[PDB]
RNA sequence: UGAAAUACCACCCUGGCGCGGCUGGGGGCCUAACCCUCGGAUGGGGGGACAGCGCUUGGCGGGCAGUUUGACUGGGGCGGUCGCCUCCUAAAAGGUAACGGAGGCGCCCAAAGGUCCCCUCAGGCGGGACGGAAAUCCGCCGGAGAGCGCAAGGGUAGAAGGGGGCCUGACUGCGAGGCCUGCAAGCCGAGCAGGGGCGAAAGCCGGGCCUAGUGAACCGGUGGUCCCGUGUGGAAGGGCCAU
RNA sequence: ACCCGGUGAAAUUGAACUGGCCGUGAAGAUGCGGCCUACCCGUGGCAGGACGAAAAGACCCCGUGGAGCUUUACUGCAGCC
RNA sequence: GUGGAGCCUGGGAGUGAGGGCGCGAGCGAUAACGUCCGCGUCCGAGCGCGGGAACAACCGAGACCGCCAGCUAAGGCCCCC
RNA sequence: GCUGGGGCUAGGAGUGAAAAGCUAACCGAGCCCGGAGAUAGCUGGUUCUCCCCGAAAUGACUUUAGGGUCAGCCUCAGGCG
RNA sequence: GUAGGGAAACCGAGUCCGAACAGGGCGCAGCGGCCGCAAAGUCCGCGGCCGUGGACCCGAAACCGGGC
RNA sequence: UGGUUCGUGGAGCCAUGGGGGAAUCUGGGCGGACCACCGCCUAAGGCUAAGUACUCCGGGUGACCGAUAGCGCACCAGUAC
RNA sequence: GGGGGGAACCUGGGGAACUGAAACAUCUCAGUACCCAGAGGAGAGGAAAGAGAAAUCGACUCCCUGAGUAGCGGCGAGCGA
């Protein structure tokens, strides 16, 4: 039967035009009071997942 | 942080938004903090006050 | 005459009383639902609006059911340990094991932070009321053996130590380029913009001499934003920034 | 039990032309080394060896295996209030 | 320095029980065919070949095939040889 | 007390002067068929030929430790040079 | 497939963060002689490997349903 | 409580075990809590071909088997046992 | 008139567990297996108190697509209009 889109990945991640995989930096969900502003700010960006980890996530998204 | 070293937010006294989180010791510093900080909203320094986290 | 003033009529309160409606709780009684029972039954007797039984509430409940009950380990158990920091092992780059040798963390500081200015230690000898090995004072020697909140190490007086003044950069928006590295993390960061602090200025300031003082995601709370809003306007609910 | 006539199984079996010592070897060797010994093939007997046979060790540990049982483990259910 | 070198993108793995030895340590008892790291090696996968009596990892040496030819390696040259 | 005949009670159930005994020659939950090709991170087994290359037994993390994910190391195709 | 960026509204060779015309993230840009040639892409075949199925074959102890 | 993609969610819709309980178009249900507006539709009675499923049965056809195959059975087989 | 039978198919009433979640309880397996009742050559459904945004469509069934979309989800494994 056809493959299913993994909804947890669909909800965390985006495949960019050239097929990199992009996600939010981890670590500002909470426990933030003593984090510097450099930290909070930088954790506010997206990052490009390491190739082996991205290639795996990509196969979970067969129809994006 | 402990029961006595608490966390707290600082609020633009002019625009009322909480802009900075920080900490203090309430045995040594029982009075509410007041600090001049840059308000990103009001776009200038503003006295900010300790307001409960 | 007091805030308001008088006879007389209303709309309505404080509290309380007697009739009544309507009810909530208790008590007594009744019979006819319902239950038991009686050679006899459209009836008699007994219980009786309880009990039973339906729906729902909360509780007790190994009687039964489904399961869970960590890893390391000179077998396993017992004991010990599990993350983070410092030293050694570590074979003069980095890294490097053992239930190898030794210690620490799970905080703290509104100053113990920024900046300007000033100051310099421990210890030894000699001198000095109470005053001593050691309190404070004077002299000479004294490069760091003292200090640096806490373990250790590295660092450090040409200050990171000690005192004072003004202060909140213990910024907001970003961030060239790197360290480290399986990932994810962790770390350092010049520079530009905004609005500031200190300084005459050069300049310094995006916490703390440094390396521990910590916890991904999911779910949820609170403040903000005003981005989505299930025909439409709202609303519910969510997203986003902060925590 | 043995011998003759009659009938005639079995587990087990990689194949086998299947000695002893001292060594060696995955640490207990017929099978390797060196030596020693030994003509070919049976029958009755003995059980030291072939780590003899049987049984994918039952002890022990391991598997995020199973089941029976317990309780102030967790969660639920019957039952009862 | 042109090598079954290197670098980049991608397809497919397997492995994630190692072991001996030499040197450097720790642990152990300046014990173990002990244990645990480091650098190297070999066996693993070279139980193919020569030497070491025999013998995975000690010495010699990396077996494409054939030869009743030659030279050597370690080790040997009295007989077994 | 023993015994014939005729009956009744069964699977989380019966029955038990109690041994977890017995319930059709193995009962800590009978047997048959079915879900069913349950699941087995374990053991076993995996079949023609030639040619080239050719590993690993480590690190990180892991209810993980004889299982995995990533990295390391092998191999193929394309590119660079 | 021919456009991406953004949680989104939305804008678009840009867009997001931002006060920024700053900086940054993620994006955008064939050969020969108009003809041929190659190509994005896509369709079909073939092969390797992956996912879902019992998924290389054989093997439990068990669990559940209905019967005997 | 069930049904739906919807597992309590902002949870409507359809259905209904318990309680309460209407109206007859100026009535009612619905468009995902709710409200307004704007629309859609007529619950609590019943029936209804065809296009769909299957293959005991008959026929046709196989880059289907060929007696360890193919149905369990080519044969007196759901038989012997 | 009923009763009983019929390989699958069909509707309705009931309704597991292994397993998956690399443990497990919600969740999955699955309204599947299976028991039962009923129908029939089919059965069910069917002529809007529908859909759901089109100023629209126009009973039901069945195939393709929409779409692994929207969503649902210890937001896990997965489930899926
Ligand atoms: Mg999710
Ligand atoms: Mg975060
Ligand atoms: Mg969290
Ligand atoms: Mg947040
Ligand atoms: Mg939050
Ligand atoms: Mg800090
Ligand atoms: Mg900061
Ligand atoms: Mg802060
Ligand atoms: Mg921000
Ligand atoms: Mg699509
Ligand atoms: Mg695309
Ligand atoms: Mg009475
Ligand atoms: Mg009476
Ligand atoms: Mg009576
Ligand atoms: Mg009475
Ligand atoms: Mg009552
Ligand atoms: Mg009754
Ligand atoms: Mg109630
Ligand atoms: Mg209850
Ligand atoms: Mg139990
Ligand atoms: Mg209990
Ligand atoms: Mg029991
Ligand atoms: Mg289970
Ligand atoms: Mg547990
Ligand atoms: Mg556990
Ligand atoms: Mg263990
Ligand atoms: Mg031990
Ligand atoms: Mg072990
Ligand atoms: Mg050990
Ligand atoms: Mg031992
Ligand atoms: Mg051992
Ligand atoms: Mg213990
Ligand atoms: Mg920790
Ligand atoms: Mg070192
Ligand atoms: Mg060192
Ligand atoms: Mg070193
Ligand atoms: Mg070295
Ligand atoms: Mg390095
Ligand atoms: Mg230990
Ligand atoms: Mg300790
Ligand atoms: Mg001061
Ligand atoms: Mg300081
Ligand atoms: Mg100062
Ligand atoms: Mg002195
Ligand atoms: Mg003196
Ligand atoms: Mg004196
Ligand atoms: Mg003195
Ligand atoms: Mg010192
Ligand atoms: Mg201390
Ligand atoms: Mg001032
Ligand atoms: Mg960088
Ligand atoms: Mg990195
Ligand atoms: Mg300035
Ligand atoms: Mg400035
Ligand atoms: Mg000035
Ligand atoms: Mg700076
Ligand atoms: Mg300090
Ligand atoms: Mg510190
Ligand atoms: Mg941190
Ligand atoms: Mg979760
Ligand atoms: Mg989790
Ligand atoms: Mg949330
Ligand atoms: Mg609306
Ligand atoms: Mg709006
Ligand atoms: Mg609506
Ligand atoms: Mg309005
Ligand atoms: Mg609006
Ligand atoms: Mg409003
Ligand atoms: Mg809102
Ligand atoms: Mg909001
Ligand atoms: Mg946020
Ligand atoms: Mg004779
Ligand atoms: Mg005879
Ligand atoms: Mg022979
Ligand atoms: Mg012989
Ligand atoms: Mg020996
Ligand atoms: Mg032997
Ligand atoms: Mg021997
Ligand atoms: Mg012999
Ligand atoms: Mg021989
Ligand atoms: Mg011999
Ligand atoms: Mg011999
Ligand atoms: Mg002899
Ligand atoms: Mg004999
Ligand atoms: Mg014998
Ligand atoms: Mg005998
Ligand atoms: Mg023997
Ligand atoms: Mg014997
Ligand atoms: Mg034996
Ligand atoms: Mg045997
Ligand atoms: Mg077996
Ligand atoms: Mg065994
Ligand atoms: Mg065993
Ligand atoms: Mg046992
Ligand atoms: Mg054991
Ligand atoms: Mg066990
Ligand atoms: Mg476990
Ligand atoms: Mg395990
Ligand atoms: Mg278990
Ligand atoms: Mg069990
Ligand atoms: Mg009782
Ligand atoms: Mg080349
Ligand atoms: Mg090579
Ligand atoms: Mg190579
Ligand atoms: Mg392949
Ligand atoms: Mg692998
Ligand atoms: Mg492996
Ligand atoms: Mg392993
Ligand atoms: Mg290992
Ligand atoms: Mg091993
Ligand atoms: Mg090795
Ligand atoms: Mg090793
Ligand atoms: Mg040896
Ligand atoms: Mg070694
Ligand atoms: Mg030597
Ligand atoms: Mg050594
Ligand atoms: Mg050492
Ligand atoms: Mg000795
Ligand atoms: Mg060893
Ligand atoms: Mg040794
Ligand atoms: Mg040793
Ligand atoms: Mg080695
Ligand atoms: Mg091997
Ligand atoms: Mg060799
Ligand atoms: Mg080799
Ligand atoms: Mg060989
Ligand atoms: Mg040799
Ligand atoms: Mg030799
Ligand atoms: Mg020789
Ligand atoms: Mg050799
Ligand atoms: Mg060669
Ligand atoms: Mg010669
Ligand atoms: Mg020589
Ligand atoms: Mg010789
Ligand atoms: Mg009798
Ligand atoms: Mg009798
Ligand atoms: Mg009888
Ligand atoms: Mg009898
Ligand atoms: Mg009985
Ligand atoms: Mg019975
Ligand atoms: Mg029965
Ligand atoms: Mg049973
Ligand atoms: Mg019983
Ligand atoms: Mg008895
Ligand atoms: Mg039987
Ligand atoms: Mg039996
Ligand atoms: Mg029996
Ligand atoms: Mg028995
Ligand atoms: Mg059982
Ligand atoms: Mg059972
Ligand atoms: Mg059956
Ligand atoms: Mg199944
Ligand atoms: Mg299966
Ligand atoms: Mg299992
Ligand atoms: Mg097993
Ligand atoms: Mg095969
Ligand atoms: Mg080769
Ligand atoms: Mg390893
Ligand atoms: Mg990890
Ligand atoms: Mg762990
Ligand atoms: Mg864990
Ligand atoms: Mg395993
Ligand atoms: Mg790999
Ligand atoms: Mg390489
Ligand atoms: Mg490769
Ligand atoms: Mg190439
Ligand atoms: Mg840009
Ligand atoms: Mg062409
Ligand atoms: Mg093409
Ligand atoms: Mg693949
Ligand atoms: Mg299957
Ligand atoms: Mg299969
Ligand atoms: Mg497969
Ligand atoms: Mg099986
Ligand atoms: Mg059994
Ligand atoms: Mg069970
Ligand atoms: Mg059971
Ligand atoms: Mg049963
Ligand atoms: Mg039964
Ligand atoms: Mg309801
Ligand atoms: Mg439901
Ligand atoms: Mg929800
Ligand atoms: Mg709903
Ligand atoms: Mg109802
Ligand atoms: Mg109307
Ligand atoms: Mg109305
Ligand atoms: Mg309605
Ligand atoms: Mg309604
Ligand atoms: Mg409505
Ligand atoms: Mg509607
Ligand atoms: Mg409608
Ligand atoms: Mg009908
Ligand atoms: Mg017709
Ligand atoms: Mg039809
Ligand atoms: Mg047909
Ligand atoms: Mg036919
Ligand atoms: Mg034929
Ligand atoms: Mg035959
Ligand atoms: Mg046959
Ligand atoms: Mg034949
Ligand atoms: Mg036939
Ligand atoms: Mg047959
Ligand atoms: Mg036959
Ligand atoms: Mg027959
Ligand atoms: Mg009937
Ligand atoms: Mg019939
Ligand atoms: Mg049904
Ligand atoms: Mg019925
Ligand atoms: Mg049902
Ligand atoms: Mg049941
Ligand atoms: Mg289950
Ligand atoms: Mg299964
Ligand atoms: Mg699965
Ligand atoms: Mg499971
Ligand atoms: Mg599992
Ligand atoms: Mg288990
Ligand atoms: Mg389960
Ligand atoms: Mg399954
Ligand atoms: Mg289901
Ligand atoms: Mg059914
Ligand atoms: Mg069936
Ligand atoms: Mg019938
Ligand atoms: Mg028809
Ligand atoms: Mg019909
Ligand atoms: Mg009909
Ligand atoms: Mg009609
Ligand atoms: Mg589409
Ligand atoms: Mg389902
Ligand atoms: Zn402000």
């Amino acid at each position: 039967p056809k493959m299913k889109t993994h909804k947890g990945a669909k909800k965390r991640v985006k495949i960019t035009a050239s097929g990199k995989v992009v996600a939010m930096k981890t670590g500002k969900r909470h426990l933030n009071w003593q984090k510097s502003g450099k930290e909070i700010r930088q954790k506010g960006r997206k990052f490009v997942l390491a190739k082996p980890e991205a290639e795996r996530i990509k196969l979970l998204l067969p129809y994006e | 942080a402990s029961e006595v070293r608490i966390k707290l937010l600082l609020e633009c006294t002019e625009c009322k938004r909480r802009n900075y989180a920080t900490e203090k010791n309430k045995r040594n510093t029982p009075n509410k903090l007041e600090l001049r900080k840059y308000c990103p909203w009001c776009r200038k320094h503003t006295v900010h006050r300790e307001v409960k986290i």
